[PDB]
């Protein structure tokens, strides 16, 4: 499973949440911003690691990493 | 007691070991069990010098015809390929003996299956004499090795030959005449 | 008092090329796909 | 481990045996060696070396 | 050319210097309390190899122990014999 | 429980359970309790066969007959082909029944019928006795192919050539002789190091 | 599944592919990041592997000695050695035919034996060897050695006697043993063996075992040490009418300085060699002193360290702080130790060219090639290494606070500097070069050949006339009869060094000229652009702008994806990465240059080297184009000779490099999706769809296949280089 985490400098912008192509990323309610939104990452199971969710983030240096760990099955995208 | 005059005994003089005087300049003797097997070894040292001792002097005072050093290569019966193993074999069974006896129970040496002691006194004012002849007499030995390297005499020709004239025939006269020699 | 004899080579080297070889790799092999219970 | 005993007895008593019984001219090397000085004097180009 | 003579003088004169004029500024490098006094903070062996475990009492008002003889006799014998040397090539 | 170097410990498989047992089993081979079951009677059959093969190894060498190594060379006998055919097949019928007793009892006995005791004779803790007689037989057979080899005399020849002899022809005189005081003095300091093994734990 | 191998990486064993076997192969030695690893267990570790080393390289050694001593011709080599070749071992391969067993037979042997250019038939027969039977006792006491070291090794890991984690890191008490014992004691030893034995057998003795302890090393001995009449054990030293295994104008002397070279055997004199560890034992026992144990008048390393902070604070702390990072990680102390090791080897490799120690070295030609070529690329893999420890240091062992203001954050607050200062030197040096060898290729082609740039190297033949070389009518320093240098040293040092110096028939000091410049300029453009890469991985190893997080991934990772433009290759790892090749390319150059002018020295024409050294197609026909002749006919349809095995590893060399270049351009998805279509046709396949993977098969890894590839490109590199330096050497001269 790999490290996804989603720091404080967001602005809630939900770019993430369209970029996952696993539905890892969820938008939860913070008061942070103006936006009152923040993304989590609930199913980092489910994280292959594709690195579309920093591509998408707009906010210099990222509001959202992804770290690589140990592969299993499922975070290897192995079909067969 | 101690080798200098004047020092505050480390963490190996207690009161008594076997018998101490307070000389460990570097520092081993400190690791509990560790000191023991020093002392044990430091004895057997002193055992096998002390009988080495007598075993040069002995061949000398008896007249045998080479010296000490030059004794492995006469001639023999068997002769000298097969005095290895049989050395080797029976020092073994001795050895073992000695050694599964110490480390199991008797923490001091034997010889057969005892605490060693058919016929003697076991007190301290013979440990002391024990150990203190054993540490003579490895100084004695390794006296004599680098002796006879250095004058090729057997050790009675070496003292005789110094009280013959005490002023004269020092080590200076046998390192400073090395060809006379040889 | 050490020498090795005449066929020595005949019988060391296909040992080394062939034997150990194939104890090492099937061993290893066994090792490496053993489950942890 | 029975089978896998038995390719060891067989692979060993074969190959330690085709070592100093497999002496049916092995092409070259097995005892029928260079019949011929091959190479001894031949060694360098154009200084001789042997 | 008495080797007797270098070799003694050598010794004397750097057992002297050594023990009338560099023994302060000998001494002054003895505080290294500033940067290291626990060189290793240990329990047992492994640790008081490396740790300080005897103190060469000296009588001496000063206070040479074994070890500054050792080291001033051994540099006036480097010494010495570094003058018989030179002096042993023909001049 | 006398072991094999005089304090010893027990290996973790090699109690008393055993009958020669005097835990001696440094390279693990036996660690199954299912070769145990086999390696025991490969003791016994290697062993017996040995035992059998002593006296025949002394009478031929004692009355006459030409030694051992080349008894078969020469020979008077009928049909070198064949004989050995006669050979195959009442062995092979033999050992039906030597592997099927072993399997279907308890690792004793081989024979066509039964776990042969045609007499009331020591089936007893004196089994212990014979496979110690077994593990000396194949010590002394390997001594007879040694005699074959380096000085080439037989067994009992060299045993006038050295027995009534003095230690200046033995092993260490003769021409394998140099390896053998290498693995005497290699041999003898091993027992040092198993000691050195466990007193460390 | 949770599969047993391996078992110091949970994580790692774990997944259902085969990229545990791989990384379970990668991962072993890195102690540092293991399952449950401490401090204390990382360094016993470390200690038992030393061990490990250490038995593997006597027991190589005891190898070498066994093998010459019985497959070789030692004992008949040492008659005459300007004659029957060298013998490594003997061959039984079944593969071979009739005509190849009857060519491999040479160097007076009965079977296919191959020739030892190691120079190890030089060492033994210098150092006091005659016989197969010394070799033989010498090879038995090593083994036994080794075996010694192995179960140190096993015993420094049982519980009683495991040292503490703070027996590691005393400094002060292992730099006293090293320097005086390990060092000092050593040289001091080997002294005494070339005084007793090493002299008396080139004097014509046999000193063995037996009766040492009753041959006088000088027929006074002792007298004048204890005296200090020490230049009485210099009178009559050997007279240059010297036979070198005989006694023929053998002289008395047991220590000397004398200089030059043996004027029979053009080697350095034993006497010389004797003096020489003799005066550094001396220097390194009385080194051995400096430092503080349980004593008195030792140093301390810190204090030292602590007072060396320069006023005005041209350095902000000075070394304040370091000591407490050089003791407290390896990555530093290893750094450390790989580019000092580095250094040295280079060194050992361009003084045992120029000045060979050993007896009839320098006669033997394909040994001084090969010795020298190895030491060089051996050079080049240690520099590498010390530089990626370097880097491995910053991202894994540095910590800030504890280094604020000391030189170490200071050159981590400059680095654009030196980046950017080294990308300059590399420019300069390749634009100019370049152009210059181009300009002189264009007029070599034309018809005018003395159109072109030849500029003379008047720097170094200005030093080589300092050193005595009286040819280029300098006259300074030592080429001068009236100078002061010239004058002291005359009467005893001097005229040795200059005989040796002023013949052109030695490697010593060789004859320079434009192509020499020329080259030499593409050597520092080597240095500098393989020290721009390596610099650069290791101070942005930190971070950079195009990510300023870099610490946090670790050394080796692949990528951070195609974002803000993509970023391929970005670790320090793969700064490294592409380092290795240019430490490839400059010891080739280094190498090809070295080779070919020894080549031209070696068969006479050196107006061959000084004409066409200075255009590139000098190089490509007169270098790799002729001396390739003797080497691919090494077999062909009408036979073949001794080099075939020669000519045959040059091609394997090739198709390894060739492979090599598959793992750097195709990279990786293409693989993935081929081998899943692989996956699918075994999974369908009737009859065979009963046989499955335990593992499922992936395809190699981003950061495994660069080290895959690196791995090809190397390996076929040095085959290919070692195939046509030996074979043409060889074959000419040999
Ligand atoms: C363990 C104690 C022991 C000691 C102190 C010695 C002492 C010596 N033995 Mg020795 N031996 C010892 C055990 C044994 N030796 C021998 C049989 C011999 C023989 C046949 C010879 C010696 C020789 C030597 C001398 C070797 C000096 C030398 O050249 O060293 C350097 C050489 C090596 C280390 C090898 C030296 C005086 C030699 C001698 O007498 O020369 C003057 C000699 O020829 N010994 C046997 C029975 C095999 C021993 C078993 O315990
Ligand atoms: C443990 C020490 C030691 C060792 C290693 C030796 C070893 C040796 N002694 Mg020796 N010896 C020793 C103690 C020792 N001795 C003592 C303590 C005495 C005084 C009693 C002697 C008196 C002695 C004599 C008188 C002779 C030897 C001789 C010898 C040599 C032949 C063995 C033999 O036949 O001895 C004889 C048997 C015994 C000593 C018992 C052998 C090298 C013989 C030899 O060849 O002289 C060089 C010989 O003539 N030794
Ligand atoms: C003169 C030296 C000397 C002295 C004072 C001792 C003293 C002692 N030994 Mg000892 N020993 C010695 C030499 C010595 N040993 C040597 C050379 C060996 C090697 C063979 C041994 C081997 C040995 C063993 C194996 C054991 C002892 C033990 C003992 C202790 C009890 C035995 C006893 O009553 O000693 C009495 C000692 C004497 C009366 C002096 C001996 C005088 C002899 C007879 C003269 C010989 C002349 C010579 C042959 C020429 C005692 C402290 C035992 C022990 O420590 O257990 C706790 C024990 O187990 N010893
Ligand atoms: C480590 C150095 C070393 C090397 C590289 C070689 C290399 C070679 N030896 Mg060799 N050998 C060595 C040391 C070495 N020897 C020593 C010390 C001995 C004395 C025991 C011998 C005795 C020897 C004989 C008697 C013969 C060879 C032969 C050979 C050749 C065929 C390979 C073979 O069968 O070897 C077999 C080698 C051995 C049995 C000795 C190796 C013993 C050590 C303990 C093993 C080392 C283990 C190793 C480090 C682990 C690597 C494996 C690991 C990756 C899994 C080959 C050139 C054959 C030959 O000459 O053919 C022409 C041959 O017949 N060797
Ligand atoms: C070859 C026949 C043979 C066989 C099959 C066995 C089998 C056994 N013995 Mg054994 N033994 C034998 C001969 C044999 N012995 C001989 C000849 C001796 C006297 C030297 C002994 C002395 C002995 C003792 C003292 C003990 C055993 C024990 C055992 C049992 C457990 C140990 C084990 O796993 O061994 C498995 C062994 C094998 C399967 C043998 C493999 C053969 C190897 C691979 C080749 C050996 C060749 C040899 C090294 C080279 C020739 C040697 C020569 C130069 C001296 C096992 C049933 C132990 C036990 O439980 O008590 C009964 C025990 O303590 N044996
Ligand atoms: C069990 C093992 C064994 C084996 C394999 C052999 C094998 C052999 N023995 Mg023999 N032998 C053995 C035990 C053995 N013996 C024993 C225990 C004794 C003592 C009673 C003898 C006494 C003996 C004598 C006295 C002679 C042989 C002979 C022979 C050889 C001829 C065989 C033959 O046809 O003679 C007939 C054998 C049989 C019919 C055996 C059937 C049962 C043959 C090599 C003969 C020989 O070597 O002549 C050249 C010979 O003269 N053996
Ligand atoms: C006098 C005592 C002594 C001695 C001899 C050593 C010796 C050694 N220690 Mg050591 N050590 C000591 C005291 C000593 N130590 C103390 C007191 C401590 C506690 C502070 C330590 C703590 C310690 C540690 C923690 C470690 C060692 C290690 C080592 C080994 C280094 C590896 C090696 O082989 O280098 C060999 C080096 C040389 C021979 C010198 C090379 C000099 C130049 C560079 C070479 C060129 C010279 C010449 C041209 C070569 C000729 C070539 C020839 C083939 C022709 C070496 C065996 C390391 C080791 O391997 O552990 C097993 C290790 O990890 N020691
Ligand atoms: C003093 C010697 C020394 C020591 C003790 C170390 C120790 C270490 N290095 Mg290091 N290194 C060294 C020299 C050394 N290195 C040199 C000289 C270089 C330059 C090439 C490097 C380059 C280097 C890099 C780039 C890295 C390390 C890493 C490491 C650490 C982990 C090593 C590991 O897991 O590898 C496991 C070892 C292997 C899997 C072996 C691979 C086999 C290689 C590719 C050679 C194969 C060639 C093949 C045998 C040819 C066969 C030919 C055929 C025809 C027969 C470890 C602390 C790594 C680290 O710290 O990770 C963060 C790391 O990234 N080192
Ligand atoms: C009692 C007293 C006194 C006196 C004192 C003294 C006098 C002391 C001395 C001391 C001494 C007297 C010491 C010495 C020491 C010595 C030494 C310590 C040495 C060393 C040596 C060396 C070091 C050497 C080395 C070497 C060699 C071997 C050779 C050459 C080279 C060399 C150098 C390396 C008086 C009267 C004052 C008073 C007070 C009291
Ligand atoms: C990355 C890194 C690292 C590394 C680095 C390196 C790798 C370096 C190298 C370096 C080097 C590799 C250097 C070199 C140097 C050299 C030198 C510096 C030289 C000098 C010389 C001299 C000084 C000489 C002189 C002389 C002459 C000229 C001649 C005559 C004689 C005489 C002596 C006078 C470390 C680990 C630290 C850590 C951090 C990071
Ligand atoms: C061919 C290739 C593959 C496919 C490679 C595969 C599937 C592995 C091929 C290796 C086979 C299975 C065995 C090779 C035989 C070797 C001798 C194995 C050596 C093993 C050591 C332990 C000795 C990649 O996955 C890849 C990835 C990234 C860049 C380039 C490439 C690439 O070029």
């Amino acid at each position: 499973a790999h490290i996804v985490k989603i720091y404080d400098t967001c602005i809630g912008c939900t770019q993430c949440v369209r970029a996952c192509p696993l539905d890892v990323l969820e938008m939860v309610p913070w008061d942070g911003c103006k936006a009152s939104q923040m993304a989590s990452a609930p199913r980092t199971e489910d994280c292959v690691g594709c690195k579309r969710c920093e591509t998408a983030c707009p906010t210099d240096f990222l509001s959202v990493r992804v770290y690589l760990g140990s592969e299993s099955t499922r975070s290897m995208g192995l079909s067969y | 007691p101690t080798w200098l005059p004047g020092l505050n005994p480390p963490a190996h003089l207690k009161g008594a070991l076997a018998g101490d005087n307070g000389f460990d300049p570097l520092g081993l003797g400190q690791d509990e069990g560790r000191l023991k097997w020093y002392a044990e070894a430091e004895k057997t040292n002193g055992r096998w010098a002390m009988m080495a001792v007598a075993g040069i002097l002995g061949q000398e005072l008896l007249g045998v015809t080479p010296a000490w050093w030059e004794a492995g290569a006469k001639e023999y019966d068997i002769p000298a390929q097969a005095l290895t193993p049989i050395e080797f074999i029976v020092m073994g069974f001795l050895e073992i003996k000695r050694y599964q006896g110490f480390k199991q129970t008797g923490t001091s040496g034997f010889i057969n299956s005892f605490p060693f002691d058919p016929a003697g006194m076991n007190s301290p004012s013979m440990a002391t004499k024990e150990v203190k002849n054993g540490r003579l007499a490895m100084v004695a030995f390794i006296g004599f090795c680098v002796q006879a390297l250095a004058t090729r005499t057997q050790p009675i020709e070496g003292l005789t030959a110094h009280l013959a004239d005490p002023f004269g025939k020092n080590i200076t006269y046998y390192l400073t005449h090395l060809p006379e020699t040889l | 008092p050490f020498v090795p004899p005449s066929w020595a080579p005949s019988v060391f080297v296909p040992l080394t090329g062939l034997v150990l070889p194939a104890i090492a790799m099937a061993t290893l092999f066994v090792y490496i796909e053993k489950e942890a219970p | 481990e029975s089978l896998r005993a038995l390719v060891a007895l067989s692979g060993i008593a074969a190959i330690v045996t085709y070592g100093l019984k497999g002496a049916k001219d092995a092409d070259l090397p097995i005892t029928k060696g260079p019949q011929t000085t091959g190479e001894n004097g031949k060694g360098g180009s154009v200084r001789s070396r042997l | 050319l008495d080797p007797q003579i270098v070799i003694s003088g050598s010794t004397a004169a750097f057992l002297a210097i050594g023990r009338f004029v560099f023994l302060g500024y000998q001494r002054r490098e003895a505080n290294f309390d500033s940067t290291v006094g626990p060189k290793t903070t240990g329990a047992t062996y492994f640790d008081d190899l490396q740790k300080n475990s005897t103190i060469f009492a000296t009588n001496d008002p000063a206070g040479f122990n074994i070890i500054d003889v050792a080291g001033w006799g051994a540099l006036g014998h480097a010494v010495g014999f570094a003058v018989l040397a030179i002096n042993s090539l023909q001049g | 429980r006398p072991m094999w170097y005089p304090g010893a410990t027990a290996p973790a498989h090699l109690d008393g359970s055993m009958l020669g047992d005097y835990g001696f089993d440094p390279l693990r081979l036996g660690v199954n309790k299912d070769n145990l079951k086999w390696f025991r009677e490969a003791e016994l059959t290697n062993g017996r066969w040995a035992m059998a093969a002593v006296v025949g190894i002394l009478f031929t060498d004692a009355v006459g007959l030409p030694k051992f190594w080349t008894a078969g060379a020469e020979k008077y006998a009928l049909d070198n082909q064949t004989l050995a055919l006669i050979e195959v097949a009442v062995f092979a019928v033999l050992e039906g029944k030597r592997y099927e007793i072993y399997k279907k009892t308890g690792e004793t006995g081989f024979l066509s019928f039964a776990p042969f005791d045609p007499m009331g004779m020591k089936s007893e803790e004196m089994k212990l006795k014979e496979l110690k007689n077994g593990r000396l037989a194949m010590l002394a057979f390997l001594g007879f192919c040694s005699q074959a080899a380096v000085y080439g005399k037989g067994p009992i020849e060299t045993l006038q050539l050295h027995l009534a002899d003095p230690g200046h022809n033995n092993i260490y005189t003769s021409s394998v002789g140099p390896e053998t005081a290498v693995t005497v003095a290699v041999l003898c300091v091993l027992p040092m190091i198993i000691e050195a093994t466990k007193t460390l734990n | 599944a949770t599969k047993l191998f391996p078992k110091f990486s949970q994580g790692l064993a774990q997944d259902p592919t085969t990229r545990r076997i791989w990384y379970g192969l990668a991962m072993a030695h890195d102690f540092e990041s293991h399952d449950g690893m401490t401090e204390e267990n990382l360094y016993q570790k470390i200690f038992a592997s030393h061990f490990g080393q250490l038995s593997i390289i006597f027991l190589w050694t005891s190898g070498n000695l066994f093998h010459v001593a019985w497959q070789g011709n030692f004992e008949q080599w040492v008659t005459d050695p300007v004659h029957i070749r060298p013998i490594a071992h003997a061959i039984w391969d079944p593969h071979f035919g009739q005509p190849a067993v009857e060519a491999f037979t040479r160097g007076g042997a009965s079977g296919p034996v191959n020739i030892s250019t190691s120079g190890v038939y030089q060492w033994w027969y210098t150092i006091g060897m005659r016989t197969n039977q010394d070799l033989y006792v010498g090879s038995v006491f090593l083994a036994l050695v080794s075996a010694i070291f192995l179960f140190a090794g096993w015993l420094h890991l049982q519980p009683n006697f495991q040292p503490s984690l703070s027996w590691f890191k005393d400094a002060e008490s292992r730099l006293n043993h090293h320097l005086s014992g390990l060092f000092g004691v050593s040289s001091l030893a080997w002294t005494g063996h070339l005084v007793h034995v090493a002299i008396p057998e080139s004097r014509g003795q046999h000193v063995g075992w037996d009766n040492f302890l009753s041959v006088l090393p000088h027929p006074q001995g002792l007298t004048p040490f204890f005296t200090g009449n020490w230049a009485a054990y210099a009178q009559s030293p050997d007279t240059a009418s010297h036979v070198f295994g005989t006694a023929q104008g053998s002289g008395q002397a047991i220590l000397t300085f004398l200089g030059g070279f043996h004027p029979q055997t053009q080697s350095l004199w034993l006497t010389d060699m004797a003096h020489h560890h003799l005066a550094i034992a001396v220097i390194f026992i009385v080194a051995g002193h400096m430092y503080r144990t349980n004593f008195g008048i030792g140093h301390r390393m810190q204090a030292i360290l602590e007072a060396h902070t320069p006023p005005s604070g041209s350095l902000g702390a000075g070394h304040k702080g370091l000591f407490d990072t050089v003791n407290n990680s390896l990555h530093f102390q290893l750094g450390l130790a790989l580019a000092s090791v580095g250094t040295i080897t280079s060194l050992v490799a361009q003084h045992m060219y120029s000045l060979p120690p050993y007896a009839f070295q320098a006669i033997d030609f394909t040994t001084q090639a090969a010795l020298y070529t190895h030491h060089q690329y051996i050079a080049g893999f240690i520099m590498c290494g010390a530089f990626a420890h370097g880097a491995i240091f910053f991202i894994r062992d540095y910590d800030p606070e504890q280094n604020k203001g000391n030189v170490l954050a200071r050159m981590l607050d400059h680095k654009e500097a030196l980046i950017s200062h080294l990308s300059w030197v590399s420019l300069f040096l390749g634009f100019h070069t370049l152009g210059l060898y181009v300009h002189n290729d264009v007029m070599q082609a034309f018809g005018t050949p003395e159109k072109q740039i030849l500029i003379e190297p008047v720097f170094a033949q200005w030093i080589q006339a300092a050193h005595g070389k009286a040819l280029y009518g300098f006259d300074f320093l030592l080429s001068s009869k009236t100078s002061a240098a010239f004058a002291n040293g005359q009467s005893l040092w001097l005229p040795g060094w200059l005989d040796a110096i002023n013949n052109n028939q030695n490697s010593l000091f060789l004859t320079i000229g434009p192509g020499d410049f020329l080259v030499h300029h593409a050597i520092a453009l080597g240095l500098h652009t393989t020290t721009l890469i390596l610099v650069k991985g290791a101070l942005d190893a930190r971070g950079s702008k195009l990510m300023p997080d870099k610490k946090d991934f670790g050394y080796s990772f692949p990528c951070d994806g195609p974002g803000r433009g993509g970023t391929c290759d970005i670790s320090a790892y793969d700064a490294f990465y592409l380092a290795v090749f240019w430490m490839l390319n400059t010891i080739g150059w280094v190498t090809f240059y070295w080779h070919w002018k020894h080549l031209t020295l070696w068969q006479g024409n050196v107006a061959q080297f000084d004409e066409s050294s200075t255009y590139l197609m000098g190089w490509l026909r007169d270098y790799l184009w002729l001396n390739s002749s003797q080497l691919i006919n090494g077999y062909n349809p009408f036979g073949m000779n001794s080099l075939s095995v020669w000519a045959w590893t040059f091609l394997f060399g090739h198709l390894i490099y060739a492979t090599g270049f598959m793992f750097l351009i195709s990279w990786r998805g293409y693989w993935q999706e081929l081998i899943e279509t692989l996956v699918w046709a075994h999974e369908k396949t009737p009859l065979a769809n009963l046989v499955y993977w335990k593992d499922k098969p992936v395809a190699l890894s981003i950061v495994q296949a660069r080290l895959v590839g690196l791995a090809h490109f190397s390996v076929g590199y040095i085959f290919t280089y070692a195939a046509f330096l030996i074979a043409s050497t060889s074959g000419r001269f040999g």
